[PDB]
């Protein structure tokens, strides 16, 4: 029924859009109503990539603190993991370096890492210039995109993205 | 969503459906087998023609029962899916309902309750991670 299964992780601060995003790439749809995750969760999805059928295991967390140390547990199992942050937020993109700090602490050592900054339909409410991303993506050597759930701009190119560096290195 | 609890239990319903018509498919097959295997070793007397059509009869019997048994597998596997999923959307509405409401009106039980059914909530999900475990492993050992 497939070939590869590879396990994904969503982190980032409460409210960023990592539901959001996770629900564009499974279902094509946005709701607009905030139901913040409770603890942890995951979706399946099946891609094909060079004609491989990939089975993504996506896990979702719990941006808000109190749920940390649930969500801790789940990092060392990820293959690759999408730190997310709000381009409308500050704070959310502050906090980056830290969610960075937790994968180095909690992650497999060669786990693929992502940026991404979400909601970037919001253009007249940035608060976070492109090029800080860009720029903090080139310091930690990992890839970035600027992301929206609500528009579906490029959902689906990040997953297959993250998913063919994951598969680029399977054998 | 409660959109999502109607289209679970529709789901539900449905390959219920399926694994009875595949449980009722599966007995025929065998009975059907086991006819066409009595026969060829009854009737060695009969043409190698009329026995070499019960041969083939017999192979295509194979492919579909493992046709069969296959889709089976997919679907008691998809079955204990849904029902962990409703599982936790309980578990996930009766803790938002601890959730939304005002600290200042927490007695110590309902504090202990609300962890409680959080802890229930993770385990679900943890389950849910097992049932794809089951599918990897078994995905190797089909392979080999
Ligand atoms: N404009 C816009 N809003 C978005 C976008 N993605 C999510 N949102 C909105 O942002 C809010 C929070 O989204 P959500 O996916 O729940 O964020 P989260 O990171 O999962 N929060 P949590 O960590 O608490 O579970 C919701 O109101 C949602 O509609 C986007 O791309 N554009
Ligand atoms: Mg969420």
């Amino acid at each position: 029924t497939y070939d590869l299964l590879f396990k994904l992780l969503l982190i980032g601060d409460s409210g960023v859009g990592k539901t959001c995003v996770l629900f564009r790439f499974s279902d094509d749809a946005f709701n607009t109503t905030f139901i913040s995750t409770i603890g942890i969760d995951f979706k399946i999805k099946t891609v094909e990539l060079q004609g491989k059928k990939i089975k993504l295991q996506i896990w979702d967390t719990a941006g808000q603190e109190r749920f940390h140390t649930i969500t801790t547990s789940y990092y060392r199992g990820a293959m690759g993991i999408m730190l997310v942050y709000d381009i409308t937020n500050g704070k959310s993109f502050e906090n980056i370096s830290k969610w960075l700090r937790n994968i180095d602490e909690h992650a497999n050592e060669d786990v693929e890492r992502m940026l991404l900054g979400n909601k970037c339909d919001m253009d007249d409410k940035r608060v976070v210039p492109k090029g800080k991303g860009e720029q903090i993506a080139r310091e930690h050597g990992i890839r970035f995109f600027e992301t929206s759930a609500k528009a579906n701009i490029n959902i689906e190119k990040a997953f297959l993205t993250l998913a063919e560096d994951i598969l680029r290195k399977t054998p | 969503m409660k959109e999502e609890e109607m289209k679970r239990f529709c789901k539900a319903q449905t390959i219920q459906r399926r694994l009875n018509e595949i449980e009722a498919a599966l007995r025929e097959l065998e009975a059907e087998g086991v006819k066409l295997e009595l026969a060829l070793r009854r009737q060695s007397s009969s043409p190698e023609q009329q026995k070499k059509l019960w041969v083939g009869q017999l192979l295509q019997l194979a492919d579909k029962k493992n046709s069969l048994a296959a889709e089976e597998a997919e679907l008691m596997i998809t079955v204990q899916e849904l029902n962990l999923e409703e599982k936790q959307w309980q578990l996930d509405q009766e803790l938002r309902g601890y959730m939304n409401r005002e600290e200042n009106l927490k007695t110590a039980a309902d504090r202990q309750a609300e962890d409680q059914v959080l802890r229930k909530l993770v385990d679900l999900v943890n389950q849910r991670d097992a049932l794809i475990r089951f599918q990897e492993e078994r995905r190797l050992s089909e392979l080999a």
